[PDB]
């Protein structure tokens, strides 16, 4: 009843309400997935093309941490950018006291520390983003998503926004089908086709799809967009 | 030199179940005579204390001590005693590290609950020398050491202690340029405490 | 210990006429007695037809040019492109120049 | 609800109260014309024992800027000591008048904080009065201004603040003209005075001053405005 | 944010009252009652014990001495009470340190009701629950008694009483009060109204406290007395209460 | 109201207090504490195809000796781990030595106090369950909850179905203190939860905790499995 | 963040403050604990009540050294009352010793205290401490001493006191057996007799917490030497207590 | 620290804080200005109080600001109290700094903005109190007479009244001060004022006390006896 | 409505109420368009006046020498935000002898935009802006709104009436994109767009206002007479 009204306050049966109200904000939002490959992550995006004005390829939404890290997120896009600046800071605060790039558990941890800090406070406002990051470090590929909660957990696949159901679907099946594993451009294909069905939930807007990767032996453990044949080649199998 | 402008000795003794301590009364710039009426010594209670050094730093720690004094009356509801007094001087003292009060305190008083005299001396930061026999300040000092050294006994009376401690800083005075224009003596018993004026060469 | 200033030598010239103005200046730049550069400018058309030569401390002067350049922008900025009047300029880099009064450019300014 | 809030309609409640604040003060009206500015304000006395030459509604801000009030009149003191440290600031910076819109941008940027700042909050709510600022500058001549506690401002041919505002604009509509003359414009904004006051319109019940490149911003006396009076009278009836 | 739950302290009522002000006197008013009485040559103060009125409560909590010439009687919190002591206490040592000579009744009752006062206007903290009647002397009026109440207005009375029955008590006290009377008539007189405004079966020694303030007794100039609670019982043999 | 911040009720409650106590159990997780006069073991009860389960723990290395585990959400968990290391690091710079299990069971309490006391903070809704073997008082459980309240414990219980496990370990004890027996000590545990709540915990289904002399380390599925 | 700068306790229209109340019933619904001032000591007493049967209640002790002469025990709510006795060991460090060189008096320490709980009720965004105090100490100038403290500030010195549940009862026995003459064994023997009308559970030496403050303990003093250097302080272990059962 | 908006506009434009400080001025005891023609007379009403207070050291509501420049006020002491003391150090200042003695228009803005300062400030509430400030300017012979209200608007006025019934003491004035010819002596102004106070303060001549302020700083409180003489002389002449 | 409050509280739905009155405050500005090509950018605006004594609110505020903006809403927010990018455009200037990309100052303003949306004590902005610039990467029109997106887009159009005026623009893109080397066809092209917005009015030299931006052409405004010829 009146529990709702202020952040940080339990309810008599042990729960914050403007926490589940930011997942309900961030339910609203465009479908995120990040799949986990032998040897790095795929993070794959639809962007809804409301006007036929807007500038094709522009309006980037996939962001990148450090040289190594990528980013994307679902619900309202000002509060990922700014949880994506508070994780660059945190990064480079990182490779300036221990001359080296931050694993990506240490820095799933810093940004989960911040999302956490935001729901102890009436004077401040939950994130409304869940955000699927990763990269590929040292110990290998890591793959992690976070909630407004400040609840994260590291993932086989992940996947968030409107069409979440139909992307978890889809993304249990191909775990299920391929036990020992999938390659960087197999992953990159298999986002493509899930983003496509996903947005079958949502035929009323024409989408775009925007794809990056980040792998040892495709990228030399770097974080880099899908723009060339194979982003074609990615499109045509999902369209078939 | 601060502790050697204005000049000034006092001198404390302790003898049978009594207590004396005497100062000098010249207050000079330089070397010119600018007052022969600076009492050293003040009292709060029965606990005695004497200062030598800077005029302005002597006067500035009697009406800080006598501050602290109060209000001690009226937490406690009962006067300090000079072995608690001593405590407290050495705090204050050692408040002021490195920016210190360059004085030369002497505490001189008779335990009320004990009735045991004591007598203590301090440094410009607040390191405290107990004594048993006597405990000299002032730019004097080596003077004032050498007379104790050789005039002092350990059980006096009263009025053998007045005597002694007398000639004691009159002597140690006629010897030091700085010091010497009048000099005070206080006697202190349990219950009776007497304050003298000697007569001096004043030069 | 560190002397943050230096010399670097340099002359100019300021001869004002009856419709016209001059502003010359040497190129030679020197630290003691090496050059740096033989064509090194030190006179600058700082906007609304104004020149300007701080010469001494190169990095003093570079400074203060620079800081000039900005204030003009900022002038044009908050008073709807109104021009900058000789006069007014010569107020605004007395001030820019006290600003520093403890702490000063080691230079000679002629505008 | 703080003191920053929005409405649903899209505006902020304190900045709509001040100005239902500002429409109960009394009325001050500018004209402005090619010889210079006439503001002119009345003076309402609440008691007779009330000495009127101490209401003072006409200030100057520089020689060459005046202003009027109209409002919790209280509230003009700090803004008026902002304008003039900003006109005398701007002349020891740069040897020259300011001019007189970047005059009233200051005081807007000033009204503006009772948020946040227009170079990135001074009081704890807006003000309540609004300004009239005449003045003359080499670039654009005469000018009038009016400020408001939204931190916007216009400029106007004629403009009237105050309680009877409406009716004193409804005037000006349709008498300004770009020909008028000086002593034109004072009739005119005695006239409209004295017919949006209730009390018999005199020399102690309101008062006029001026602004012109020559002589500059100047308050008129009660024998000239007396005087002035008279005439309008006299050319009345 | 936290706007709700702010009480808002310091505001007007629309009559141009202050709430907290108001109710802190009402909280007083529900506190033993202190009676300052001022005669030709000293001052009496009498408190009337309510609270902890037990028998194995031991005496070892209402008068309270500022510095050698100035005590005070307080009615309300007591711990609130002790903090503006310390602070008096304090002042006052300021001022000797100051200036080299005692400070003046007025000049420290003013401080503290300034004290009082900033709790009022400024800040979002409750003002302070505490009642004070300051019995002093000095150089300027001789004896002097003040009240100062949560308002922050002070003062000066030639007899006052503050807490549970004030209105009783200054009824009695209007009728025989004399501006020639001495120390002892001034005893009695507070006694005697202690007694007559009392909601209990007996004035026993155990329920009161008494303080004087006069010339002599084994002192200087000025001497300040805290009667113990066999003089106490002595004084109320003595005057007629016999309890 | 009073029952939104940290304030007095009329009764001399606090509801902020009860409401995080029942947060607590927000995951229907039940863990378990024991002593074997040599060593300090923990088990919980962890239980979607995509996770990945290595990542999922309650139980938290705090520093080389103190092991930790916690009951309720994981953010407020987390937190909790992240103080806790840091304090424990700041002691043995600071002291020399390294801290101890009740001293810093003692200063997280302390912090969850000031949460109950000041209303700009809330109480963190968890249960901390810290193990260690001191070098001054041996084998060590020491358990702190929301209102600021810590004990010693010979052995402990936490979780929605807490009572049985409760009741079974008193039930040993009276029939008889400790385990007279790491391993060991492990498999009694495992046998006390599959006895308390039933079925058969797979290696999957349990994280184990063992804290010894100069350690704390966490069992794999591995070495769980070879328990079982 | 924290814009909690107003106060949380403020005085009703009938003159209350409200937190207090509910704080001195918070204290009133606390186990009971005991105090009682003899010619040559002071005892306090509490009893220890478990959480969980297997919890070790060794490890949370109800009685506190504040000083090596002064003691404290409580009624109410437990973290508040472990906090205050952290912030009055520090206070006596830290306002007296390092001044004087010597403990502060029973009295000072207690002051302190009060000054402490007062401060919680009256400045912004804290609620009061929901605790009652009792406090036992010898000095040199004073002998032995006894103080409650309330959650408002307010200390009283008592010859004999209890605080918790059964408050009024004990208050009631402790009234008829005062006589003025007691030794420090009588004082504990109507200690341990007052405190066995109110525990309902099992009543031996683990369920109860004695401590004294009588004379000095050179046995607890780990150096010899200084023939000025005494501990009163002293915490009846449990083998003692059913002794004296 | 705190900084609540206590002071905040209200729908139809008004201030609730100022106006309820203005009935806070109205519950105050009354005070009378009046000028004459080389004296200005300030009357107070006393409260009926107790009969055991001590007249000597009881404060005595007109204060002298300067030894040319008093102030009487209407509300609540204490504020009154901070708001003399504000006005004292700033007349001392501006004595320092420019080497003069304030001027009573100088020193009634001063006043005046502090308290409008209070109006517009966050975190405190605006003053109780309303003010008169009477003087002469130095080596000026004009009598000189300011209001200040708790808003901060201040004016001249040639007699004025605040406080309780002021209004019918106002209207008294309005209807027995002329303008023309303002009163001569000091003795003419000292009966108007005396008058005027009679019209509410019916219980008797004791509570009423009387300054006088001549040029060359002549500041003069006048005995009860003198009061009490004017007051003989008013009633005598009030019938025949 | 209990949650439309502040800005630190989410509906049951997960909105945030404050910024939808802002948006509100948005939607009943005057119309302003934008519209580029590969080589230029223009902007075109539609002033309002209290009444006729008065002049006409200014609605294009310069940046740099090559960037600019039109706003539609609360103007001091306007200035705020300009004054912001003043300084950050003379900043990247200064320090790294750099013209500032349009890409980024959207970034900059998106993130000053956020932080007042999330923490108690302030309220969002009221404006909407329309960006225009050019860069070493062309012409550039972004579109920001005060929840904090922004959006790059050929060609919009915001304040009241404006779907009109985008309705035009969206089915006459691909002629207006090619406009290159031609700025008045493409000033013509804008002030046409603008002109499906108007219901009662029709564009004087007191009431319009324009600007461009391009290859070779600083930022510039028109206004009175120097528009005349586009009416």
């Amino acid at each position: 009843t009146g529990y709702d009204l202020s952040n940080s306050v339990f309810s008599p049966d042990g729960r914050n309400f403007q926490v589940e109200y930011a997942v309900k904000a961030v339910e609203n939002g465009t479908t995120s997935i990040g799949i986990k490959c032998n040897d790095g992550v795929v993070f794959a995006v639809e962007k809804l093309i409301t006007s036929k004005l807007l500038v094709p390829q522009k309006n980037v939404k996939i962001q990148v941490v450090d040289r190594h890290i990528g980013c994307v997120y679902s619900g309202l896009i000002p509060d990922g950018r700014h949880l994506v600046n508070r994780g660059r800071e945190e990064a480079a605060s990182f490779k300036k006291l221990y001359k080296t790039p931050i694993p990506i558990p240490a820095f799933a941890d810093r940004l989960g520390q911040y999302v956490q800090a935001h729901t102890l406070y009436n004077s401040v406002r939950p994130f409304g983003v869940s955000t699927i990051f990763g990269g590929v470090d040292k110990n290998g590929a890591h793959l992690y998503m976070l909630e407004p909660s400040g609840s994260y957990w590291g993932y086989k696949g992940a996947a968030t926004g409107k069409g979440r159901q139909s992307a978890k679907a889809e993304l249990e099946k191909l775990v299920d089908h391929h036990p020992e594993g999938l390659s960087a451009r197999e992953a990159v294909k298999q986002a493509a086709k899930i983003i496509y069905l996903a947005h079958e939930d949502n035929k009323e807007k024409d989408f775009e799809l925007e794809i990056s990767w980040c792998s040892l032996s495709e990228t030399n453990g770097l974080h880099k967009f899908v723009k060339g044949d194979l982003l074609q080649e990615a499109i045509d199998f999902a369209q078939k | 030199d601060p502790s050697s402008i204005n000049g000034g000795i006092v001198v404390a003794m302790t003898g049978k179940d009594c207590v004396a301590i005497a100062c000098d009364l010249r207050l000079g710039s330089q070397s010119l005579g600018v007052s022969n009426k600076f009492e050293k010594i003040f009292h709060y209670g029965h606990v005695f204390l004497g200062i030598t050094g800077l005029a302005t730093d002597v006067t500035t720690l009697n009406e800080m001590f006598r501050y602290k004094t109060n209000l001690y009356k009226l937490k406690e509801e009962r006067a300090i005693e000079p072995e608690t007094f001593t405590q407290l001087v050495s705090s204050s003292l050692y408040e002021r590290r490195f920016g210190p009060y360059f004085v030369g305190p002497v505490v001189a008083g008779i335990n009320s609950k004990s009735g045991k005299p004591f007598i203590a001396g301090f440094d410009l930061i607040g390191c405290i020398d107990e004594a048993k026999d006597f405990i000299v300040s002032g730019t004097a000092s080596d003077q004032l050491f050498g007379m104790c050294e050789s005039l002092y006994e350990p059980n006096l009376e009263p009025e053998d202690l007045f005597e002694t401690i007398s000639q004691a800083l009159l002597n140690a005075a006629d010897r030091d340029a700085l010091s010497g224009w009048g000099a005070v003596v206080y006697i202190i018993k349990k219950d009776e405490v007497v304050k003298r004026y000697l007569k001096m060469r004043q030069d | 210990q560190f002397n943050p200033y230096g010399d670097n030598g340099g002359t100019i010239l300021g001869i004002a006429g009856e419709d016209f103005a001059v502003l010359a200046g040497d190129t030679r730049n020197i630290t003691d007695y090496s050059i740096n550069s033989r064509y090194e400018p030190k006179v600058f058309d700082c906007g609304d037809n104004i020149v300007m030569s701080a010469n001494g401390f190169a990095a003093d002067g570079d400074a203060l040019v620079k800081r000039f350049k900005n204030s003009v922008k900022w002038y044009h900025f908050d008073h709807n492109d109104k021009k900058l009047s000789i006069n007014s300029a010569a107020r605004n880099i007395q001030h820019l120049l006290y600003g520093k009064r403890f702490f000063p450019y080691y230079v000679h300014t002629i505008i | 609800r703080g003191v920053s809030t929005f409405s649903p309609e899209g505006r902020l409640f304190q900045v709509e109260y001040s100005l239902e604040a500002i429409k109960l003060g009394s009325t001050a009206i500018g004209i402005a014309t090619k010889e210079g500015v006439v503001l002119g304000v009345e003076k309402r006395a609440t008691s007779p024992l009330l000495e009127s030459d101490s209401i003072e509604k006409i200030v100057e801000i520089d020689r060459h800027i005046g202003c009027a009030m109209s409002g919790l009149t209280a509230d003009a003191r700090s803004m008026i000591e902002h304008a003039r440290t900003a006109a005398v600031t701007h002349n020891l910076y740069y040897d020259e008048d300011i001019n007189v819109e970047s005059l009233t941008q200051s005081v807007c940027d000033l009204a503006l904080r009772f948020g946040e700042g227009a170079s990135g909050r001074l009081m704890s709510r807006p003000f309540g009065v609004a300004l009239l600022i005449a003045g003359h500058d080499a670039d654009d001549g005469y000018q009038l201004f009016h400020a408001e506690p939204s931190g916007t401002f216009y400029r106007y041919n004629a403009k009237a603040i105050g309680s009877g505002s409406e009716g004193a604009q409804a005037e000006l509509l349709n008498e300004w003209h770009s020909s008028l003359t000086l002593k034109e414009a004072e009739l005119l904004v005695l006239k409209i005075l004295k017919q949006v006051m209730e009390e018999k319109l005199d020399e102690n019940n309101a008062q006029l001053s001026c602004i012109t490149k020559q002589d500059g911003f100047k308050i008129y006396d009660n024998e000239k405005t007396a005087e002035l009076i008279k005439e309008l009278k006299e050319k009345e009836a | 944010g936290s706007r709700r739950y702010d009480s808002r302290t310091t505001i007007f009522s629309p009559e141009g009252r202050l709430y907290q002000v108001e109710y802190a006197l009402e909280s007083i008013s529900h506190a033993g009652t202190a009676i300052g009485i001022m005669a030709s040559d000293g001052i009496v103060l009498a408190a009337e014990r309510k609270v902890t009125s037990t028998l194995l409560e031991q005496d070892t909590e209402k008068l309270y001495k500022l510095n050698d010439k100035i005590a005070v009687a307080v009615a309300g919190l007591t711990a609130d009470a002790e903090i503006l002591i310390n602070t008096a206490r304090i002042h006052a040592q300021n001022y000797l340190k100051t200036y080299n000579e005692d400070i003046p009744v007025e000049i420290l009752v003013r401080r503290l009701s300034d004290i009082k006062q900033g709790y009022t206007q400024h800040g979002g903290l409750r003002p302070f629950g505490v009642s004070f009647i300051y019995a002093g002397y000095d150089d300027r009026y001789g004896y002097q008694l003040y009240t100062s109440n949560p308002s922050g207005n002070y003062t000066g009375w030639k007899a006052i009483s503050v807490g549970a029955n004030t209105s009783a008590a200054q009824t009695l006290l209007q009728m025989d009060y004399k501006d020639d009377m001495k120390v002892d008539d001034a005893i009695e007189l507070a006694l005697k109204t202690l007694s007559k405004t009392t909601d209990s079966s007996a004035l026993t020694y155990d329920r009161l406290e008494f303080a004087t303030i006069r010339k002599g007794a084994n002192d200087g100039e000025v001497y300040q007395k805290i009667f113990k609670p066999q003089e106490i019982k002595d004084i109320l043999v003595k005057t007629g209460i016999t309890k | 109201y009073d029952r939104h911040i940290t304030i007095f009720s009329p009764e001399g409650r606090l509801y902020q207090v009860e409401y995080a106590f029942k947060a607590t159990n927000q995951t229907n997780i039940n863990s378990l504490a024991v002593r074997g006069k040599d060593c300090t073991v923990v088990i919980s009860q962890k239980k979607d195809k995509l996770l990945d389960p290595t990542t999922v723990s309650y139980i938290f290395c705090i520093s080389r000796t103190i092991g930790m585990v916690v009951n309720g959400p994981i953010p407020d968990a987390r937190n909790a781990a992240l103080r806790a290391k840091a304090e424990a690091a700041e002691f043995r710079y600071k002291y020399g030595y390294d801290m101890p299990c009740d001293v810093l069971a003692k200063r997280m309490a302390n912090l969850s106090q000031i949460y109950t006391q000041r209303a700009y903070m809330r109480p963190l809704g968890v249960i901390l369950t810290f193990v260690s073997v001191d070098e001054e008082l041996g084998p060590s459980i020491y358990k702190t909850d929301p209102a600021g309240y810590y004990v010693g414990y010979k052995a402990t219980a936490t979780g929605p179905k807490q009572q049985e496990i409760t009741t079974n370990l008193e039930n040993h004890f009276k029939k008889s203190d400790h385990i007279n027996e790491w391993e060991k000590v492990v498999e009694f545990a495992i046998t006390h939860m599959i006895d308390a709540l039933g079925t058969e915990f797979s290696k999957n289904d349990l994280e184990v905790g063992v804290a010894t002399k100069d350690k704390f380390f966490t069992l794999s599925a591995e070495n769980i499995e070879e328990r079982l | 963040t924290d814009r909690y700068s107003f106060s949380l306790t403020t005085f009703s229209p009938s003159g209350k403050l409200g937190q207090i109340d509910y704080a001195l019933t918070a204290v009133k619904q606390g186990v009971t604990s005991l105090g009682i001032k003899a010619t040559n000591g002071v005892v306090i007493a509490t009893e220890k009540k478990s959480s969980s049967p297997l919890a070790m209640s060794e490890t949370l002790s109800k009685v506190s050294l504040l000083t090596p002469d002064i003691g404290a025990v409580y009624s109410g709510m437990g973290p508040d009352y472990r906090v205050l006795v952290d912030k009055s060991r520090k206070v006596a460090h830290t306002s007296y010793k390092r001044i004087y060189g010597e403990y502060p008096p029973t009295k000072l320490l207690v002051s302190e205290v009060a000054k402490i709980m007062q401060e919680a009720t009256q400045s912004g965004g804290v609620r009061p401490f929901g605790v009652s105090l009792l406090i036992a100490g010898h000095d040199e100038f004073n002998g032995f001493s006894l103080y409650q403290v309330d959650p408002s500030g307010s200390y009283f010195p008592w010859k004999a006191t209890a605080i918790g549940k059964g408050s009024v009862a004990a208050k009631t026995f402790l009234e008829k057996r005062w006589n003025d003459e007691l030794e420090l064994e009588d004082a504990i023997h109507i200690a341990l007799l007052t405190l066995k009308e109110s525990v309902e559970g099992e009543f031996n030496g683990d369920t109860i917490e004695l401590a004294i403050i009588g004379d000095e303990n050179p046995d607890l003093l780990g150096y010899t030497g200084i023939p000025t250097d005494g501990p009163r302080f002293r915490k009846l272990t449990s083998q003692e207590i059913n002794d004296r059962l | 620290g705190y900084d609540r908006a206590l002071s905040i506009f209200s729908p139809d434009g008004h201030i609730f804080q100022v106006e309820y400080a203005l009935e806070a001025v109205k519950r105050g005891t009354c005070a009378v200005g009046v000028k004459g023609k080389n004296c200005v007379v300030l009357g107070c009403e006393r409260r009926s109080t107790l009969k055991l207070q001590d007249t000597r050291i009881t404060p005595s509501k007109v204060s002298k600001i300067d030894s040319h420049v008093v102030l009487s006020f209407s509300g609540l002491n204490a504020d009154s109290r901070i708001l003399i003391e504000k006005a004292r150090v700033e007349a001392q200042s501006h004595r320092l700094t420019l080497e003069d003695p304030v001027t009573v228009e100088y020193l009634t803005r001063y006043v005046a903005g502090v308290q409008q300062r209070y109006t517009q400030s966050g975190g405190v509430r605006p003053f109780g109190v309303s003010t008169l400030i009477a003087g002469f300017d130095p080596r000026d012979d004009e009598p000189k007479l300011y209001q200040t209200e708790p808003s901060g608007i201040y004016s001249s006025w040639s007699a004025q009244t605040i406080g309780r019934n002021s209004k019918t003491v106002r209207e008294f004035l309005e209807k027995n001060y002329d303008r023309k010819e303002p009163p001569a002596t000091v003795e003419e102004c000292v009966k108007l004022t005396v008058r005027s106070l009679l019209e509410v303060v019916q219980t008797g001549a004791k509570n009423i006390e009387i300054t006088v302020v001549k040029p060359d700083s002549d500041i003069v409180a006048l005995s009860s006896e003198e009061i009490n003489q004017y007051v003989t002389q008013i009633e005598q002449e009030k019938q025949e | 409505n209990n949650y439309d409050g502040d800005t630190v509280t989410f509906s049951p739905t997960g909105r945030l109420f404050q910024v939808e009155y802002a948006l509100e405050a948005i939607k009943q500005g005057s119309v302003t368009v934008g519209l580029r090509s590969n080589t230029h950018a223009v902007l075109v605006a539609l002033k309002r006046n209290a009444d006729e004594l008065s002049s006409y609110q200014k609605k294009i505020i310069k940046c740099d020498e090559h960037m600019g903006l039109s706003l539609a809403g609360l103007a001091p927010d306007a200035r705020v935000l300009s004054n912001y990018l003043r300084q950050q455009c003379n900043y990247s200037s200064l320090v790294f002898n750099r013209k500032l990309a349009v890409e980024r100052a959207g970034h900059l303003l998106c993130d000053k935009a956020q932080k007042n949306t999330q923490s108690y004590g302030g309220r969002p902005y009221g404006v909407g802006l329309l960006i225009i610039g050019y860069d070493k990467s062309g012409a550039h029109l972004l579109e920001f709104q005060p929840s904090g997106n922004v959006t790059e887009l050929y060609g919009t159009a915001i304040g009241a009436r404006s779907q009109g005026a985008k309705t035009y623009l969206e089915r006459t893109l691909d002629t207006f994109i090619k406009i290159d080397g031609n700025p008045d066809e493409l000033i013509k092209a804008g002030v046409e767009a603008i002109s499906q917005s108007l219901r009662d009015e029709s564009l004087t030299v007191d009431n319009l206002s324009i600007a461009i931006v391009g290859k070779d052409t600083p930022f510039t405004i028109y206004d009175g007479e120097a528009v005349a010829k586009y009416i």
